């Protein structure tokens, strides 16, 4: 839950699962970048956000 | 092994300390360790079982951390804690049953299951917590080669050995002389008998002797030493040495004259006790030497003088006994006793899942055959499996 | 019940941790729980006693909080702490003696005294602390219907039953056959006797059998199994079945041929042991079946052949015994044993204040009559009163 | 004494809690106490030993404080902690062996060694920590004169006294009457015998009685009371009262008619039990009175009627026994039992270093002679030395 | 289990409350629960069956929510509701038939089917609804270990036991004495007969006795107690005890003199009734003791005096009977009776799909063999399967 993550502020976990590359599903209500590019698909842009 | 005890200690404390309505400062140092445990155990997968009828279970850990923001713990926090604790308790139960069931002749002190070999990394080293139980303390002290001591109440140091010895015998079996004994659990009952009641012995005194070697060196043992061994004091018929014929034993009991109980360590007399009964102490020993003797009574009433003739037919046979019961003792190696249930847990796990007989332990976990030939590799395997049994006995009741 | 254990655990820790000169960081998490306890207990009044000679005492709590501003605890803080602790210890002592004395046939697991019914509210739920003792752990696990285990050293699972059985008998009582037994505490001593020594039995073998049903299912029991039951091995005169006449028993002891000890759970053979003595293990059982047999010795020396004629006058009677002693066992229900003193505390409180016999427990707290008919309502009452006895045994020595 | 327990409790916890890889919040309150200990103990010198073969060792403390800046404890911190802990453990080992070896007739509850007299200052009072073990709790409660209780499993309350009493006797020793007993450990085995089997007693009933005074008042004792004392049930020859001649004892066993077991405190009957066997309870007592009687059986089969003639030659002697075994009891004074090893540690230290016999304790630490004459000065010395033995048994395994 | 009852309660109410033309305020609180059910159950897949001939069915839930915008429910809403309800009713029917068919010796109170193990998560916990039926109320109360009671009309507490007992017998079988009984369902019919009609008994009175132990403790039982057992009052020929020969029984009926019906709980007399017939009450009992006696009539007309001679040929045999019928009783454990059909549903599901005999239940679901050995594991399995049978009996008629 991204809302409870925003509330607590201890992180502790998404820091861990982000540094050590562990699969995860962030439940929130984020806005997104729609992106129409195959070069941006090959360059692997989503791991950088 | 250290991290397995740490997992079980935190799960025990988190069943104990994390309750409904308790203050947060009572559990403020436990929730941080439990969160460190969750953070360490996430992303890892385990596989337990695969020997005998122990089923293969796959373990995957994906849990959220516990909240650190309450003042009094409400029932929401208790229910999510009970969920995470029940999953980890099932995991550590199956890891302990996977570790107690395996053994190795080569190096038994090493972890044998795949899950505990995976937990022995430094990635899992931050799980570690206090090591306060006796078995994990002696594990950590013997992992650095220091002196340890397990305190046992009535230790099963003696293998079951009920037998006898005929110092004087013949195929008629009407004039016999020698000792009989029962070594069982922590109790030695010995009785030397003479059928002639030393009527031709020099100075009417027959010397008996019974030497019990131990397998491990006991230390600071309180021992109840009584005379008049009760089991070898009633009439019985006994098979011979070759098992061919049987012979009759009709005892009358004299008191033991000149009892000398010696506690030998490497052949040196550490403690000695001359005609002192009741509770005695033996500070350091691995051999117990009982030296009692039968003296013919020089003054006898007419009710006694008809029992012991000078001629051959002895219908009443002189018998002199002792009883030696180790009440409590400190031993450096692991044993079984009347207080713990760890051997019972090991045998229950090995018998519940129909486990084949391996290279080290006796078939059916025979403790008599395990303490008869108590090799150091079997000692290492027994200590490892007893430590894991103590861990599971902390979690699983 | 949880808050009563919590009160006693904090009072025990505050007698232990709050001492003179100790550092404040050692007691910084205990003083907050003790202040939460004072804040919760103020303004409330209680009334303990009122049954038998237990006197009615009224309890009023008006205390100030303890200071949180020292670095090393000086003697002022220790003396005011000792005052507040002594008042709360007297309160919890009288609440525990008010709860162990009461019982109910309807729902015994519920609190019966007025003080513990008042403490079972959520106003008092913030008193709650860690639940680390074995009895409060099994209380909390059985309050959620999970598996529990009480570890007993020599459990009193057998009611006192010293009796016999004559498979072959007559009013002359000179040619008898059957078993005798002593079931006491954790020890079964059984002995089958034949006066003819199987001189007319088929293949000179007489089969004996002794089946002991248990009241509760024992789990992971270490059991010392020895041959040659010592109590039924000397001559005695015994009243008959109707108590009319007495008959004489002059035993000579053969060894038990073909011992089969079976541990039955719901009629299914869980563990079996064929001619194996020493320490055995029984993982899960509620019935113990001992099947030993008397075989006439085919080769006998002339000292033995005069004992067993083919004719009628048998002055020496063949007798074969076994001894089975449960050293330690894990039982899901509460029992009594040789290690704890909880039954002694319950009987001491019920006998000190001259308490009338209620609907559930036997008169005089007869443990033989309590384990003879061990109903589940009596089980619930016994577990509740043993838990309160464990709490008071923590506080009151 | 309080600071010695505090030193040992911190060293035990710092061997347990300070391990490699553990989180700092698990040990954040222990490192502050251990640093307070280092700060207090620096600059001080001690001298241990100097009696018997216990060597004189000089102790100087110059240590740096431990770091308070890690998140997970690495192996550097563990190794420097193990160095400081090993030096302090050797120090407290030699202080405990210097204190258990000394005694005083004047005031035994005071510290006798120079090191513990130096530790009894208020400079060392900030070492103090929690006092959670049973012996230091009872030490602190008896230092303020409150009620204490030591819980013993099979306490050694009875001195070894195997003897007899002839209520009816003659130099022929063919028609005797009286009691025999064995008081050993926690077990009383008593047996009253009559050779005539009450053939001339009024109403064919002979009354026996056996009164055992205790040395300290036991409280809440669970007691296994069985009939038919097993040791006095087989034939034996026994020396006379003056030791001149020997007399023969050929028992046949009747059951005990009209058993009355009374538990006397100051001559007042606290508990009484009339013909009830199995497990009994005795809430408060210091005298045990067994009153059993031998009744001649009025109906006897022809196998029994040949045993007991009306005339003089009795080849079969009527014998009636009881067995009383205190399984567990709470005693206010210190004792020895089958559970602890503290007496074994005290005797091991006094026998290892060849210590001369002092003014208080018996030569060789004879527990029979120590509980035979159990004076209050000997009680104070025994409690002090057992408390120090418990401290050393915490540190040294 | 709670969510399965909740699914069935909502489907029952939504077949009942959601009808054509009904007002929306009548169903405004049911449609929200049914929409919560649809929202919870979407996206989940289940698999039912797979044992015996029960076919494997896969369940996938993809449904739209029901409308919340009508004032009176029109037929469109009723038809789409009937579609969704019929799919969920078929699902819960197959889940209940998958759960009643399975059993476990280890922990029978846990769900055994895969679908109900999947429904036991907290994701499905928002399905939960009121628990108003008797079986789910007693399920929820025994899940917290409180007292329960099932009210039965004529409970099948007695196993079928039609047998007899000959207190006086011979191979001629012409002068017999003893009791006969029929224990069936809720009815005990007992009849003691004497062929001599107490012509040589002391005071012409023969005492009979019949003790029926129960398996579970009944509470607040209304019992019709009538004299003159009707089944044992006509002439019949009966096989012997070994089944070798047959003997004839020609009864004439006397009235039962001195009827004493006692209701024993743990050997204590709870209720007693002396010569009172009609409807009686027994508040708490698990043993029924009937003590009636046959008295020879001292005054007899010449039509009666020819029936009972003083000599041997008795062509008319005196017989005295009682009948005891438990009309209704409250039992804490589950049973079968003449009111419910739950045992019939369980046996119909187990016999329809040709299910192999498992480890717990008797072959063919023999209720006589199930109540003969009514173990607590079998009790837990029986309660679980009866609760699921009650759920399916709510949905499926
Ligand atoms: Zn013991």
């Amino acid at each position: 839950n991204l809302e409870e993550l925003m509330r607590s502020g201890d992180y502790a976990q998404i820091t861990n699962m982000l540094l050590n590359n562990q699969p995860v599903a962030l439940v929130g209500a984020l806005p997104f970048i729609t992106d129409s590019s195959v070069i941006s698909l090959i360059a692997k842009l989503d791991a950088t956000v | 092994m250290d991290v397995l005890y740490s997992l079980s200690k935190t799960l025990k404390d988190a069943r104990d300390k994390i309750v409904e309505g308790t203050l947060y400062s009572n559990v403020s140092d436990l929730i941080q360790q439990f969160n460190q445990m969750i953070i360490t155990m996430n992303g890892n997968e385990f596989q337990t079982g695969g020997i005998g009828n122990l089923p293969i279970r796959n373990w995957n850990f994906n849990f959220g951390l516990l909240g650190t923001t309450l003042l009094n713990l409400d029932a929401n926090y208790v229910e999510t804690a009970r969920n995470t604790i029940d999953y980890f308790v099932d995991f550590v139960d199956n890891v302990c049953m996977d570790e107690m069931v395996r053994e190795s002749q080569r190096n038994g002190i090493a972890p044998q299951s795949d899950s505990l070999r995976k937990l022995s990394a430094i990635k899992f080293k931050r799980i570690n917590f206090d090591n306060s139980s006796e078995y994990i303390e002696n594990w950590n002290l013997q992992n650095r080669r220091q002196r340890t001591g397990f305190t046992f109440h009535k230790p099963n140091i003696f293998p079951y050995s009920a037998s006898f010895t005929l110092n004087r015998s013949q195929p008629a079996h009407d004039n016999l002389m020698g000792t009989m004994w029962l070594n069982a659990g922590s109790e030695i009952q010995v009785a030397g008998f003479d059928y002639s009641c030393a009527i031709n012995a020099p100075a009417n005194i027959q010397q008996f002797e019974h030497i019990v070697p131990l397998r491990r060196v006991l230390t600071t043992a309180t021992i109840t030493l009584l005379p008049d061994a009760e089991r070898f004091s009633f009439p019985r018929v006994i098979n011979s040495a070759d098992g061919a014929t049987t012979w009759f034993f009709n005892p009358v009991i004299l008191r033991p004259n000149n009892v000398e109980v010696e506690f030998l360590l490497n052949g040196q007399i550490i403690n000695t006790y001359q005609a002192r009964f009741g509770t005695i102490v033996a500070r350091n020993f691995d051999t117990i030497r009982l030296s009692f003797q039968l003296m013919r009574p020089p003054n006898m009433t007419p009710a006694v003088a008809v029992l012991f003739p000078n001629a051959q037919p002895f219908e009443h046979h002189a018998t002199v006994g002792l009883t030696l019961r180790i009440e409590s003792a400190v031993c450096e190696s692991v044993l079984a006793d009347a207080s713990e249930t760890l051997l019972a847990n090991v045998t229950s796990v090995r018998q519940e899942y129909a486990i084949p007989v391996g290279p080290v332990f006796p078939p059916g976990m025979n403790w008599t055959d395990l303490i008869t030939n108590y090799s150091p590799s079997r000692e290492d395997n027994l200590q490892r499996v007893f430590t894991v049994a103590s861990i599971r006995s902390m979690l699983i009741k």
